[PDB]
């Protein structure tokens, strides 16, 4: 399956259980085995290929949710949906 | 009711939003008080979305369905049709009436 596709997915999903359902902790749920799949590092030329377009964006978005797990600062976590957002609509064929 | 819309400039008043069309807007999000909690105008990148997706509040997807392509207009949307009693925490209080103000740039 396609790291674009999982990701696609993945962000629809978390974004769901935060803003409609006011779920951080489901959010999470949702994005750490993505984060952890990147972190694994790429296989195909393909996976390849998304690590070089968007890691850098994605590593961002996971820094600022670090960042909201130590501070509580819901600033700190809409600065990561801002990115997630970002790639969403680059990745989103 | 759940949504007014007050026109601040006015747009063509014939080119409303269809099913499938992308909205591009800048909006002014604040509370009734009028504190701001967000702007497309600080990014200078406008906000696009598709009506009918429920991709936005009740508020936005019938009061951007009212406005025509040049429309500047003030949203003023009741609690039922935005973030209700949860509203949410840290952004939005529980009850709150937000006002947003909206220019529908173009259609795509
Ligand atoms: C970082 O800043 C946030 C936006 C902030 C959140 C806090 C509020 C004060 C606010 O400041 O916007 C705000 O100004 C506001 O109230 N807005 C944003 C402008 C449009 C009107 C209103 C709104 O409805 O927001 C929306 C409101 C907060 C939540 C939704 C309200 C309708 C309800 O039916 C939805 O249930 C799900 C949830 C946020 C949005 O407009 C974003 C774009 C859309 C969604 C999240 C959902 O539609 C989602 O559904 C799966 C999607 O399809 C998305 C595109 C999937 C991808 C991966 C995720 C993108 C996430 C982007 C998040 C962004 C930029
Ligand atoms: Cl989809
Ligand atoms: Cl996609
Ligand atoms: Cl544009
Ligand atoms: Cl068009
Ligand atoms: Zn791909
Ligand atoms: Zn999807
Ligand atoms: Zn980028
Ligand atoms: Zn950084
Ligand atoms: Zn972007
Ligand atoms: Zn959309
Ligand atoms: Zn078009
Ligand atoms: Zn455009």
């Amino acid at each position: 399956i396609l790291w674009h596709e999982m990701w696609h997915e993945g962000l629809e999903e978390a974004s769901r259980l935060y803003f409609g359902e006011r779920n951080v902790k489901g959010m999470f749920e949702v994005l750490e085995p993505l984060h952890a799949m990147m972190e694994r590092g790429p296989q195909t030329l393909k996976e390849t290929s998304f690590n070089q377009a968007y890691g850098r964006d994605l590593m961002e978005a996971q820094e600022w949710c670090r960042k909201y797990m130590k501070s509580g600062n819901v600033k700190d976590l809409l600065q990561a949906w801002d990115l997630y957002y970002h790639v969403f609509r680059r990745i989103s064929k | 009711m759940g949504v007014q819309v007050e026109t601040i400039s006015p747009g063509d008043g014939r080119t409303f939003p269809k099913r499938g069309q992308t909205c591009v807007v800048h909006y002014t999000g604040m509370l009734e008080d009028g504190k701001k909690f967000d702007s497309s105008r600080d990014r200078n990148k406008p906000f696009k979305f598709m009506l009918g997706k429920q991709e936005v509040i009740r508020g936005w997807e019938e009061g951007v369905a009212q406005m025509s392509v040049g429309q500047r207009a003030k949203l003023t949307i009741s609690p039922d049709y935005a973030y209700g009693a949860t509203g949410h925490p840290g952004i939005i209080p529980p009850h709150a009436t937000l006002v947003f103000d909206v220019e529908l740039l173009k259609l795509e």
